[PDB]
Parts: structure tokens; sequence; C-alpha cells
RNA sequence: UACUAAGUGGAAAAGGAUGUGAAAGUGCUAAAACAGCAAGGAUGUUGGCUUAGAAGCAGCCAUCGUUUAAAGAGUGCGUAA
């Protein structure tokens, strides 16, 4: 199998969803509708075995450290915490917290906020 | 340590005679005598449906030997109870295997017929002309047989063509 | 292996042993296998 | 699940049922040749009722006493 | 030394005695994925799931108004499924964790102490 | 040579191409001793003449190989039966497809690319060129 | 009596040696740790920059959040990611 950091629209590139046992386009048509509500930054995608692969496909929450960079209005910051240049706003912070709450091993929103700030120190943003 | 461990004994299926020179495990597959040093100072306490062997003498050799012979007695008991089997996969397009009676023949790039010595006491089978199956009732003989088989043509470090143990991690160098 | 005069465990598997009274290092890293330590 | 059964042949009309089986099942000469030669042959397995009745109409338009079981 | 194990035996004994629904079961290992999933089901419920020392669980069930001398001291990964707050929520968590695995061997403990059933326990739990 | 086979031929002709090469020739000798051919349209043939070949030493279909040739004959007539469906009917009534019809159907299957015969031969003991040319003419 | 299995005696150097027995300080376990294994050993995360997706792991780092018995952007392997 293979987990990919796939796109939100087309999923054509990558020899990991094209041939794991399933045909590309007949799942791509599902990808355009199951992920059209999960667009934005590159969203994770996990493949599994139904028979070998045709169903049972769900998307994990987006890796919010480059979506967190986009919350800082950024694509490249640094490799370590640096001077403050962006700020994840109230609505963005709360929706990211509730977004990660189910992906994480955590139970509380405060653990989500600790999560978001914990990867926030790789580009140099403070998660409020 | 396995000195702390205990060996579950089968005193009715495999008679375990603790002759220090030749520990005799006698089961349905005959009787194999592990040749240990004559009159070992080590004591091999054989209880009923239980075994425990310790270092009666206190030395590095005896400290080695207690665990050595604990594992050895385990191997001997299970080998004379069911037997030991080793599978060798001669994965090659020009390398083949065969058995004539109890002679294991190899087919190399050689134009030379190849045979293979056995630490006898084992049966070697090649039903499909590519796999070698060694059955035996002594682990040392089986292992030496496998070593003597693999020293004919080990799989090439560059391509997996040779007599693997089916899990032999071949070192990979580059020449192309 | 190659003849040396001092064995150094430059690999984690470099077991300093004595085969036929020849002191060598046996290890997975065949590059580091030597002799006569 | 229902499977199509090409058991009978209206006036022994295996004539075209070879050809239709070949074109619709994507099988070689072997499969149709050895299957629709005999009555109890399992031409298809685990097919949905819609595709089963499509096979029904095809097999009867080329001529065969076909059953759905 | 063994004194440390002794007071922490006592601590887990109090922990098992105070709780009413404490249904601990070994099931051929408990996964960190399983712990994650079951604790998400327990979100906010400050109760924990773990596998811990056999002696301490032994005397915890022994001192938890039950018997655990060898019932929950053997068989590898002895999962500790205890509950906090509402007895209802405890029972629901126990039933959910039983349904988490393929077919779980009811090992030790019970809801409200002193087990009389093993199949009705899964029925009371749900 | 050391490493050749017949199953290798019919499997490589498929994994490389996949054209359903129907083996009308069964090589007597398949690894480093190819000196004979077992034919379906013709009879079995050996080759006593290494190097330069002039004679196709044909041999009949004996009791030890009647079933060996018969299984592949059924193999071939099960394809040939689909063409000229009167052959299919004949297979209902158990009549083996005539060799002339087999030859015409193989001619159609090579000029129409339906199925081709995969013959066998050698080039270092130089065996298997007689029936090669025979099938080429056929 | 403590030691040796090198005949060390009865040759030996820089250097190197998970050298033998014994012994001085440092821990748990005795309830059964530790070792191998039954096995859980996870999670954001393909975090980004370069490198194509090297992005658990061509390489760098903030490596912090969390479920916990345990966890590491992983001991690493496998890797196109």
């Amino acid at each position: 199998i293979a987990k990919i950091n796939l796109l939100g629209g087309q999923a054509k590139p990558g020899p990991a969803l094209a041939s794991v046992g399933i045909n590309m386009g007949e799942f791509t048509k599902q990808f355009n509708e199951k992920t059209k509500d999960k667009q934005g930054e590159m969203i994770p995608c996990v493949i599994t075995a139904y028979n070998d692969k045709s169903f049972d496909f769900i998307l994990k929450t987006t890796p919010v450290s480059i979506l967190l960079k986009q919350a800082a209005k950024l694509e490249k910051g640094a490799k370590n915490a640096k001077t403050i240049v962006g700020k994840i706003t109230m609505a963005k912070a709360k929706e990211i917290a509730q977004y990660k709450l189910v992906d994480l091993n955590a139970n509380t929103v405060e653990a989500a906020l600790k999560m978001v700030l914990g990867t926030a120190k790789q580009m140099g943003i403070e998660v409020i | 340590k396995i000195g702390n461990r205990t060996i579950t004994l089968d005193p009715a299926k495999v008679n375990l005679n603790f002759q220090k020179d030749h520990i005799a495990v006698k089961g349905p597959l005959g009787q194999i005598e592990l040749k240990l040093p004559p009159n070992l100072p080590l004591k091999f306490e054989l209880k009923d449906n239980n075994l425990q062997i310790t270092r009666n003498n206190e030395l590095k050799q005896s400290k080695i030997f207690h665990g050595t012979y604990n594992a050895l007695i385990t191997n001997a008991i299970i080998g004379v109870t069911q037997g030991f089997e080793k599978k060798l996969r001669l994965v090659g397009v020009g390398y083949r295997a065969n058995v004539e009676g109890e002679t294991l023949n190899l087919q190399l790039g050689y134009s030379h017929p190849i045979k293979e010595k056995i630490p006898k006491g084992l049966t070697v089978k090649v039903e499909k002309n590519t796999e070698i199956t060694i059955s035996g009732i002594s682990k040392e003989l089986v292992g030496q047989f496998a070593t003597e088989v693999r020293k004919w043509r080990k799989p090439e470090p560059y391509k997996g063509k040779g007599v693997l143990y089916f899990d032999e991690v071949i070192v990979r160098k580059a020449g192309k | 292996m190659k003849v040396r005069a001092s064995v150094k465990p430059i690999c984690k598997d470099c077991k300093i042993i004595k085969r036929h009274q020849i002191v060598r290092v046996i290890c997975k890293t065949q590059k580091h296998k030597q002799r006569q330590g | 699940e229902v499977t199509v059964k090409v058991t009978g042949y209206t006036d022994n009309a295996k004539l075209a049922v070879l050809k239709l089986y070949r074109e619709i099942a994507g099988v070689g000469l072997m499969e149709a040749k050895t299957a629709v030669e005999k009555l109890p042959c399992v031409v298809k397995q685990d097919i949905k009722p819609e595709e089963a009745e499509e096979l029904k109409k095809r097999f009867v338009e080329v001529g065969a006493t076909v059953e759905i079981k | 030394a063994k004194k440390d194990k002794a007071q922490q035996v006592a601590d887990v004994s109090h922990l098992l005695s105070t709780s009413a629904g404490f249904v601990i079961f070994d099931y051929t290992s408990m996964s960190a994925i399983e712990a994650t999933s079951i604790r998400k089901k327990l979100f906010k419920n400050g109760s924990k799931i773990k596998v811990i020392k056999n002696n301490i669980l032994r005397r915890a069930l022994k001192a938890g108004k039950f018997e655990g001398i060898d019932e929950t001291a053997i068989k590898g990964k002895l999962a500790v499924a205890v509950g906090v707050n509402e007895i209802v929520e405890t029972l629901k968590a126990v039933d959910g964790v039983v349904k988490a695995k393929e077919a779980m061997n009811f090992v030790c403990g019970y809801f409200d102490n002193r087990a009389f059933n093993s199949a009705d326990l899964e029925k009371i739990a749900k | 040579k050391t490493g050749a086979n017949f199953e290798r031929s019919v499997q490589s002709i498929q994994q490389r191409l996949g054209v359903k090469a129907v083996p009308i020739q069964l090589p007597i000798g398949a690894e480093n001793d190819f000196n004979g051919i077992i034919d379906l349209i013709e009879e079995k043939v050996y080759f006593f003449d290494g190097g330069k070949e002039e004679k196709a030493e044909e041999k009949p279909i004996p009791d030890q190989f009647k079933d060996q040739v018969k299984q592949m004959r059924a193999h071939l007539v099960e394809e040939v039966a689909n063409f000229d469906d009167q052959l299919m009917a004949d297979y209902l009534e158990g009549k083996e497809i005539s060799i002339a019809d087999i030859k015409r159907c193989i001619r159609k299957g090579v000029i129409g690319c339906q199925f081709f015969p995969v013959l066998c031969g050698s080039a270092f003991k130089n065996k298997g060129i007689k029936l090669l040319l025979d099938a080429v003419v056929d």
C-alpha cells in the first residue's frame, strides 16, 4: 500500500493510486466529489484493501504545518522557529483545532492547540 | 538465562539418559547421543516431566556449558520428537538441483557434474528441481549440510542467483 | 579479511574472535573484517 | 446472486451462442468452445440481475433455452 | 527495591478498589491505535487504559473486593479497562472496548465488583 | 544450451507478446538435446543428422505417444472448431477435425493473425529446420 | 591455597585485545523484571527548503503535540515521496 499527500482536484500523478490493484479514473471521479470539500492545501490520502482496492477510502486531515504556513500567508519560512511573520486567525485556529481533534490521539481542544503550536515552531509562527 | 528457565521433559515419549559423555535422547525417530565431554562435572537434574541443568562446577567453561547444553537438549528432544527441516532455494536461471537416492547434485554454469557431501544422518530431497529440503534428527548435521551446500555457489552479490536460505540477505555492491 | 596488528570495533557487529588461533573480527560489514589483531 | 445458465439450445442453436459468448465474456476459443458445447455449463458467475437479463436477451436472440438460477 | 513495588501495588490496589466498574482483560495485546480509539471514545473522561505490572494488578483485584491472584497476572499484555464518572459511561466504554477487538477473552474484574457472568457482562455493558 | 526449455519458449512468446502461440510442435529434446519434433498436422520426427540437415526422420504416433499427441490435437481442434462452425457440430458428434481443415484454419490464423504455430529447433547442433520449412510452405 | 590452560614457564616492543578466575562501588526482580520472543511498538507529518513527492527517514532542523506500556518526524530498514 501507500499513503500519499495528494491534491484536492486531480490525483493523476503518482504511481501509488494509479495501480495498487484499482483503475485510476473510476476512483478519480469519486476523488473529484469526495475531496471537493477537502480542497486547499494538499490533503492526505490512504489506500487499503477492500478486495485488493476498490472502496473504503477516507481522507485524513490535512498536515497543518504548510496549511499553517498558509495561515501565516507563507509557503517557505525556515527550518526552525524564527521571527513572527504570520498569525492564524480566530476562525482559522478554531477550525484547525476541531479539524485535528479527530485525526489526533487527543481528547481535548487544548491538546489540538498544543499540536498546532508544536509544529508552529518549524516555520516561526505563534498559534493563538 | 535459560539456566533460570526450565525444560519441560517428556520422560515417556523421549527417554533422556544423562550420560555425560553421550546424552541419549531416545524418541520415535531413534536415539541420538549428543557427544558432551566425558564425565561432565555439570549436573543435569532430570525431574519428572521437568528438567533443570546448572553449573555444578564454577568456571567460565561451565557457565557457558549450562546454557549451551540446555539449548542443546531442547534441540535434541524436539529433533528426535518431530525432526528438523531446512529449505534452500536455488534461485537461478542456470543453477538447478537434483537428488539421486541420498546424493544431492547441483547444476552450475559448470560443464562438470556436481555432488554434495552430507554430514550423514539426514535425508535430502529435491522434488521440484530447484528446491532443496533437508530433514534430519541432529541440528549440527543439518547446519553443516546447509553450509556445505551454500559454499558451491552462493547467490551473486549483484543479482539474486544462487542457493539462498530464502531469507539470506545478500550484500549488494555495484558493478552495473 | 586482511592481516592487521590491532583490531578496532569500527562496526557494531565486529566480534573479536579467534579461529584456528588466528584472532580476527567477524561481522556483517565484510569491509571491516580483518585478521591478526 | 443469480447466474445465467445456457442449458438448452432452441433447435440446437449453439451455432451463434459460441460467437455471442466469445464477444460478450471476452473469453478465448477454449472457454466458449468447451462450455457452450454442453448443457450444464457455468458460463458466468456472480452477475447482477441487470447484466444477467442482458445476457438472457443476448443468448436468446442468438438462440438458446436459457435459465436464470 | 521491592518496597517501591510494594507501595505502588498498594496504590493500584486503592485505584481498583475505589472504582466500581473495572473490567480488565488480556486480548493478545492492546494496540496504541486501539488505545487511541478507545480514549477518543473516552474523550474528557479522565480514565486511562494500559497494561501494567502483573503483581500490582494481582493485588489490586485482590484488594479490589475481587480475586486476581493468578487470574490477571499471566497471559502477556494484561489490559486494564477501568472506568470513571457515570457508571453508565463506564459500562458504555467497557462495551465499546470489547467490541473493538475480534473476540476478547474476559479475564478479570467486573462491573460493581464480583463477576457472576461473562456473556451478560457484555449485555449489561451495552 | 544450458538453461533452455520448451515451456520457456511458450511462456516468453506470451509475456513478451501475448499472441496465443499454439504449439503444434512438441520438441523431443528441449534443453541441450533438441533432436526431434512431435507434430500434429504431421507425424513425429527425429533428427539423426547434426549440422547439415537433409532428411526429416518421421516416425508414426505410437501407443506411448498417441495420448500425448491426442491431448494437443484436442487443444488445437477446440480452437479450429470455432472457425467453420460445422467443425463445432462435428465436435458435438465427436468427429475429430480433419487435418486439411486444420491446415486451412492455421493458414487463415497466420494471414489473419488469429493464432500461430510455435515450432522448435536448434542452431548449434542445427536441428529442426525440416519441419520449419514444411510449416512455412504450409 | 588464589590462578592458568598460553607450556604462560621455556622470548619480547609501540599499539591493540566484548583475556581467565576472584574481588571493590553502582539496580531490579524473588511477587517473578531484565535477555529472546507472544507480541503492542502509535500518532501531524509527504511539516517544509533543496531535492521530482527525499516531505518519519538522499540531507537539515523546530522534533514539539498527543493516546498511553511505550515511543523516535523514528533503531533503523523500505523507499518515487
